[PDB]
């Protein structure tokens, strides 16, 4: 399994902006995958997650009512709809993938794969 | 007694007082990564819980001592688990390996009980007063299945349902409680699956469930709580505690969940081993994986014959017999590049070389009693002398063929050449030779020699690439090798006569070969296959197990006769020979020696 | 307010009241895996820790919240750290790399103070107030130093001392306090080193130190306890707390211990940047690592010139001063395996090849704003033009010259061949050429072409083996490259005329050239060693750095000239171009195309 | 740095055992060296460390009083003297280092090297 997002750029304050990633080697029926984010000098922290089988979506309440989880139906594809962005939102989102569908998804350590991050800066 | 609840989250296991003021408290654990499952014995004081990371399933008193981890081999997701308090014994559900599991609370006597179409179970009830066994599957199709607490009686108990969560047993009012998490549903039916009602429709996600008295307890990852409410209406609800992010499972630690008797409880029933609960109310013996139990329903033997095969990181252990019991993997620690097996049947102890400790390790299928016999040197392949109790194995890196006491004494090199390069070897001590694969470059041999070295004949020089396993049957006379390059496993005589082609087609990656008495077996590494052959003709070629990935070797076991063993003129303390015991043509014996010394005028001792 | 104390131990951070001399309560932090050392700010309720295991130094309230690590680079084993609470400055000495550094409490602006002649200083102490700094020093021959809070007139303090530890100053009787773990003692002595006293010679073994008021508080790694006795006479022995094994580090957290005033408390010395005290309670203003102070003596300029080289997985600058200011680290996250780099001194933005991540990024200085070009493809080399707004880079996988622009657009390919391995590039509009390597099969060549492709010519054929790396010099019209087997360096005018060897000993793997004004840079990569030779031929070869390890590339990055930048045809909307600008011997401009476009008859679009 | 245990056996109950820690890329001189154990179903455990520059020694309390720390002064070897040996002394011993000298030398998570491990088994 091997994960790679990608959508990152600079964007205005109070912008849009969709973040994708590419999953390859698995169907992912048993698979949850997790949008995480670090912004310089602070602690990793969770932005959402999904069950790839069930549809099942889970927030942190930074991101509540602003960002969107969604499955693609076609091209093994997970998208975090980033709408209302803040100041606040700029770090790299890294997308991660665990076999299991229910646990901790604000527990970061327990995931499987990681990919490479996407820097989002908004100013 | 005080009753209060249990509850996991994260690496931590925690207390909430039920007749106090909430006074959340955690227990001092240690070395805990993702506690999940989670049960006790109230007559212990003990407190069981599974780690999905670690996958382990370990033990610890509520003050926190004598933490033990009775599970640590053969587990991918252990979701469910639980306790059997009245026969002592430990249940357990693994959805990645599919199987339903039973030891002793301390570890001892590990067996399957359920494995045959068994698609991911995942949480797991025990009636061990009745003696019965309940179980949620989210595989193909989720149900909820029962069965006998030995294994028997399988049956699907409640077929319309989703995929449920924290089945619970209302042991004084006779309903199964469970979480659709497909539906977000509280459910409730009787003990035959039957009379179902909701209890709670309008939860935003509840998962962790449990049953105390009048109430029914959940935890809920959207309102991070631990709720309660009455079982029957589901009303009259109320918050435990709050601001508990994504609680894995409670339960409510008091003696009143944990009553009833059977006949285990009294005696083990006679049992020498385990002491399964069947209904109604009755008890059965059980044994380990791969024993039998005797004619008297109580005792357990082990297994005389049986397969080793290992892979990079494990060594297995299999059985043929009629109920066709599974596979299991041996407790053998700290394998990290396994190359090549074999057995010791007088000792009972198992050998392997770890190519990347590039050492030659030994232990018993208990894992214990672990010793390094040859510790730069890269050893390649491995063959035991059982009569002179010697190991005879070649280096990659110096290209001799090493010989060594299986206490790690060294005897010496019996085979060095300037352009050889010795690699799959099987010794032959009955007639006193022994063959070895001799992959020279760009000229593939098979040769033979005396086990002192002396005698060197090319058996076979053609027809061959890389000639990677070698097997041998000395009451049939016949060499058994799997060519990888020419995909193809032949056979011959001892002599060297009748090569013939065996099999040739469908094979990727033949490594390994072993015999058991008429059949063939070995392991293809790209179709990660065990197959085999009939070599007396009647059947044919079969499949024996499938989708096992990295294999390595591959090593039958058959049971010694030890009068037999003895009557070889070796086993006598070698015959009076200090170092190589030879049985000649005559059935008599001769000595000899490694190449740095030479035999003495006595006939018996070597000398530099 | 109520003093308390707070000690380090493990990955906690714990809470001592002295009103209660108990109450033992954790400090609620997240990520920390082994605490060091401990100080703090009682004007912001904030305290800082340092993490070993990590390399970080963080910071956070009381409370829990804002937990940032405001030091994540650049750290090897930071034992010593302390609060300039009236500056609000943040020092630290790191034991591995040697250094004593500053910044802001939250994390900017950093700089060295010391870092010549330099052997693993441990513990450090403030004296804000008059303006000195105090360490221990744990190298060959152990001693306290002392110099002003900017790292001026260094001194040796106490030069007979053992290795010492938890060095503590009495801001009220004037004297400073460590403990001698070589020796096991609790000694003393004035500000000025002399009138030393033993405190205590017979205590098991002393770690960590602190005062406060009469008392002296110290841990016994021996006892597992923290313990305080009368500061003058050593007695009144009591003990705070017991069973704490291994405590690193205590403090006593009250306002009496950070008294005093500066002008830097009062805004902040009115300097831009660092405000950093000297004696006698002066100030002077500081800048960050390379910049410059200007002539008000207050304000701060970037660094316009300066070298760049990379290891595997990092990127550092060096600059060429009077002062020989020390290397840093980029703040450059994510740093894989560094292969090659280029500078765009126009948005003033690092690019760089990571092989593993296969891509091409780019970033500002500080790490912020990253951003990657272009995402199998197997990136090798690049080549920025900076007045096209160009990366001209080849592709280890298709073995081709591919063009992109700096926001990821791609232009196309200007280069594909059977046969071609194009691996280094280097470009040079100034005169529409590119020069690349093109390692064939036993044949590698140095080769030339016009920046679209066309005008091949392969300028050298022999005398080559492997050349690795390539740069240019416009101004002198030279040609550089580096063999790595061969193992030397050579030089040679645009044209290909006048080859020549500049070293061909003592050179062990070249694998990147740089010219900074005329000085022709290199590093070796198994010297783990930067070089560079005059090329006037004037001063000889010198060592400019030693003992780096992994070294990838060398780049150095002259001051932009907006004037003469600006006067290139093709900085101005690349010449009316769609595509590729081509500066042709007359001065005036062409336009091309990639292979999958063709020029149009208007002679600036490119058509498919 | 690469550490390989040596010495474990099979030993009667009372009895005696000596294990050694062989060494290589010996940067020694700024090196702790720790002796772990490890049973059956047990947690690992720290047993005792030693300053290779300094001399100081750091016992577990089931082990104080019966074992013993010590160095080489020619071989670049850590010995650990095992006297009044236990049953439940039974496990896999390791030898664990570090480039760092005062620090919890309990906590096995912060080592940097570790051996393959000795086995001592007492009856
Ligand atoms: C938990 O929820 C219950 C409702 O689901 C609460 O009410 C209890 O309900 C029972 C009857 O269901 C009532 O108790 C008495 O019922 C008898 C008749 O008893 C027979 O019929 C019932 C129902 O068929 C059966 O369960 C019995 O075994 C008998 O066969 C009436 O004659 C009485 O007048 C009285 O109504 C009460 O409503 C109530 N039981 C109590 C208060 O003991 C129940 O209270 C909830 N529990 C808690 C702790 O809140
Ligand atoms: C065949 O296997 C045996 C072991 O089963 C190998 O014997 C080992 O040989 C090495 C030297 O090659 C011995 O090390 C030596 O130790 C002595 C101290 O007794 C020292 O004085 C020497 O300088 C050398 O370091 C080692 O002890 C020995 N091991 C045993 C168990 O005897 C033998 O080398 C193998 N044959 C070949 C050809 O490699
Ligand atoms: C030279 O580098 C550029 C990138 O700097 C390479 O362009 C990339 O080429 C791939 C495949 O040719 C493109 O992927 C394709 O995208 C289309 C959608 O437009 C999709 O329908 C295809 O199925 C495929 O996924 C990719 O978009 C493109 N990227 C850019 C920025 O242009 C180019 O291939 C390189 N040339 C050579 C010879 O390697
Ligand atoms: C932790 O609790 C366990 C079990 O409660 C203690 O083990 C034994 O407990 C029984 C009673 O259940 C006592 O009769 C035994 O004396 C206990 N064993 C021993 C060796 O004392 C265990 O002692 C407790 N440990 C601590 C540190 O409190
Ligand atoms: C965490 O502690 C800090 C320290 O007081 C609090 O943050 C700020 O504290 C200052 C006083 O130094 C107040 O003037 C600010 O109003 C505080 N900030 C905010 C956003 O309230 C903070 O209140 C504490 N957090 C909690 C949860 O108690
Ligand atoms: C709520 O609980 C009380 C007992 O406290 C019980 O008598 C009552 O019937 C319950 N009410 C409802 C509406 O369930
Ligand atoms: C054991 O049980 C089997 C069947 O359950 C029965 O045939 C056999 O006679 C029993 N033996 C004894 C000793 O009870
Ligand atoms: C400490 O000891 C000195 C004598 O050396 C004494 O004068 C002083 O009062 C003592 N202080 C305390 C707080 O006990
Ligand atoms: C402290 O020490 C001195 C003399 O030892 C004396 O003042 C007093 O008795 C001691 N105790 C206290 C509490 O001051
Ligand atoms: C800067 O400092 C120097 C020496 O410290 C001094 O001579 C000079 O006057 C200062 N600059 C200004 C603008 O005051
Ligand atoms: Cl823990
Ligand atoms: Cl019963
Ligand atoms: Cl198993
Ligand atoms: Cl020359
Ligand atoms: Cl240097
Ligand atoms: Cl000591
Ligand atoms: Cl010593």
């Amino acid at each position: 399994v091997q994960l790679q997002e990608s959508g990152g750029c600079l964007v205005q304050a109070g912008g849009s902006l969709r973040l994708s990633c590419a999953a390859s080697g698995s169907t992912f029926s048993t698979y949850t995958i997790g949008w995480f984010r670090q912004a310089p000098g602070k602690e990793r922290e969770f932005v959402a997650a999904i069950h790839w089988d069930g549809g099942q979506t889970y927030y942190a309440d930074s991101v509540k009512g602003r960002f969107t989880i969604s499955r693609d139906n076609a091209k093994n594809t997970v998208y975090l709809q980033m709408n209302s962005l803040k100041p606040e939102d700029t770090a790299v989102y890294y997308c991660a993938a665990r076999g299991r569908r229910y646990f901790d998804f604000t527990y970061s350590d327990v995931y499987d794969y990681w990919g490479q991050g996407t820097q989002v800066t908004v100013s | 007694p005080e009753a209060f609840l249990l509850f996991s989250r994260r690496a931590d296991i925690r207390r909430i007082s039920l007749e106090t003021n909430n006074n959340n408290v955690a227990i001092p654990l240690t070395g805990v990564k993702e506690a999940s499952a989670l049960d006790f014995d109230v007559t212990d004081n003990r407190i069981y819980w599974t780690d999905i990371s670690l996958k382990t399933i370990s033990r610890a008193f509520m003050n926190g001592s004598a933490l033990e981890h009775v599970v640590e081999f053969g587990l991918d997701y252990p979701e469910g688990m639980a306790v059997d308090w009245l026969g002592k014994n430990l249940y357990w559900a693994d959805t990645g390996t599919n199987r339903i599991e039973v030891s002793k609370l301390d570890g001892q006597h590990r067996q399957v009980l359920v494995w045959k179409d068994l698609d991911s179970p995942r949480a797991l009830a025990l009636d061990p007063a009745e003696g019965f066994m309940y179980w949620t599957e989210w595989g193909g199709k989720p149900k909820i299945d029962r069965a006998a607490m030995d294994g028997s009686e399988r049956t699907t108990l409640v077929p319309n349902v989703g995929r449920a969560n924290g089945l619970t047993i209302d042991y004084a009012k006779r309903r199964l409680y469970w979480t659709d998490l497909d539906t977000n549903l509280i459910e409730s039916s009787n003990m035959l699956g039957l009379n179902r009602e909701v209890i709670a429709d309008d939860l935003p996600h509840p998962f962790g469930l449990t049953q105390y008295q009048d109430y029914i307890y959940w935890t809920d990852w959207s309102r991070r709580s631990i709720e309660r409410a009455n079982k029957t209406s589901g009303q009259n609800r109320t918050i435990i505690q709050g601001h508990l992010d994504y609680v894995m499972d409670i339960l409510v630690f008091h003696s009143s969940r944990q009553s009833g008797w059977n006949e285990c409880a009294s005696s083990n029933g006679h049992c020498s081993h385990l002491c399964l609960a069947v209904p109604v109310g009755g008890f059965v013996c059980g044994c380990p994986a791969h024993y039998s139990l005797n004619a008297d329903n109580r005792t357990c033997s082990a297994p005389t014959t049986f397969l080793l095969f290992s892979q990079k990181s494990a060594i297995n252990r299999m059985v043929i017999d009629e109920q066709q019991s599974p596979d299991i993997i041996l407790p053998i620690h700290s394998l990290r590049n396994v190359r090549a097996i074999d057995y010791d049947p007088l000792d009972k102890q198992l050998y392997w070389i770890d190519s990347r400790q590039n050492m030659i390790r030994k232990a018993q299928e208990d894992g214990s009693q672990g010793f390094t016999v040859v510790v730069e040197i890269q050893p390649y392949d491995l063959s035991i002398d059982i009569y002179s109790r010697y190991i005879y194995w070649t280096c990659e890196a110096t290209n001799v063929i090493n010989v060594t006491r299986l206490d790690g004494r060294s005897v010496g090199v019996v085979l060095k050449g300037e352009q050889d390069r010795p690699r799959a070897v099987v010794v032959n001590p009955e007639k006193g030779y022994m063959y070895f694969t001799n992959l020279q470059e760009r000229s593939p041999k098979i040769e033979r020699a005396a086990l002192d070295g002396t005698e060197r004949e090319v058996l076979f020089f053609s027809g061959l690439s890389k000639p990677i396993a070698l097997a041998l049957d000395s009451r049939l006379g016949k060499l058994f090798w799997a060519d990888s390059d020419l995909r193809r496993i032949e056979s011959s005589d001892l002599s060297g006569a009748n090569r013939i082609v065996l099999e040739d087609s469908n094979i990727l990656q033949p490594v390994g070969l072993t015999v058991f008495e008429n059949w063939l077996y070995w392991i293809d590494k790209q179709q990660q296959m065990i197959e085999k052959i009939d070599m007396t003709g009647r059947e044919g070629r079969t499949k024996v197990q499938a989708r096992i990935a990295q294999l390595s070797d591959i090593h039958a076991v058959k049971e010694l006769n030890l009068q037999e063993y003895r009557q070889h003129p070796c086993a006598q303390d070698n015959g009076g020979c200090s170092h190589i015991c030879l049985v000649k043509g005559d059935g008599t014996t001769r000595c000899s020696c490694p190449m740095h010394l030479v035999l003495l005028q006595d006939e018996l001792s070597c000398g530099a």
